[PDB]
């Protein structure tokens, strides 16, 4: 899913001091699900407006429709 | 930022997953968007977890954290 | 002030986009 | 269940305050749902505060979780 | 806020599944209260003013809660 | 899941409501 260093650096960018070994795992599963939701609602809307591309608007889209994506 | 090497890999996968019939092309600039939007909300999601981490007054994130944090935004 | 920083970013995201792909036969160029 | 002795009293600040020139009168559906809301809404984030009660491996819930939640849920 | 009952606040706690509490816990469980409520009620008379009725109803109550997002 | 019991509480709350009250003129009669 992500490497494993660049899990470290967005870790670090964080304010992260000190990570534990789990949370790599932890962290792709994160990121499996957030991804998984914002491509899912980008190409349903790329499906309803009858393209055939994902586009940044609909990325846009898609991420506009999360609402817990601030915190 | 991360590689595309690891992460088109996942686009790929969940396009193809919600295609509706034919796989839905995806522009350069959607790629863009996508790794910027999951590298800044990893980020923060990690600073969150980090949060609840400072607020048992220990500085090692774990998974403790994440599950809690993963109870709250689901 | 979350809220601000992402709705920047969104804004962002309103930029150009071209290179139409064909997932898996464009990702072996990636 | 609260009594409605001091709760219709703010209701009634409230209405007042925010309606705009005629005090906006209410029904008595209004306020039983009103105060259902309340009730099982304070539960819950009491609950939810718990939890992160919880988290930190202590049992008495204070000030330090309420602020937490705070700051989670405006 | 001022009346609201100090044995309701301990009632609604024990619901919560909440063992023991603090002294300071009353005040801010009011200061919680007092926001969701005027946050409600706020968006409950602003649709009852829209619509030109005279009377907030359990509809309207009902329009302020779903106009919330974070209620869950 | 919270969101089931909170929609069944609205879906609830779409009742009983009459009664229209003045509110001070009437919480005289709420003791």
């Amino acid at each position: 899913g992500i490497t494993k260093p660049a899990i470290r650096r967005l870790a670090r960018r964080g304010g992260v001091k000190r990570i534990s070994g789990l949370i790599y795992e932890e962290t792709r599963g994160v990121l499996k699900v957030f991804l998984e939701n914002v491509i899912r609602d980008a190409v349903t809307y790329t499906e309803h407006a009858k393209r055939k591309t994902v586009t940044a608007m609909d990325v846009v889209y898609a991420l506009k429709r999360q609402g817990r994506t601030l915190y | 930022l991360i590689p595309k090497l690891p992460f088109s890999r996942l686009v790929r996968e969940f396009i193809v997953k919600y295609s509706d019939d034919e796989p839905l092309r995806v522009t350069e600039g959607a790629l863009l968007a996508m790794q910027e939007s999951c590298e800044m909300y990893l980020t923060q999601r990690l600073a969150d977890s980090y949060m609840l981490t400072k607020h048992r007054n220990r500085v090692t994130l774990e998974v403790r954290d994440m599950a809690l944090m993963a109870y709250i935004c689901d | 002030e979350r809220s601000k920083a992402w709705s920047s970013k969104m804004a962002d995201f309103a930029s150009l986009e071209d290179g139409m792909e064909i997932d898996v036969a464009e990702f072996d160029n990636l």
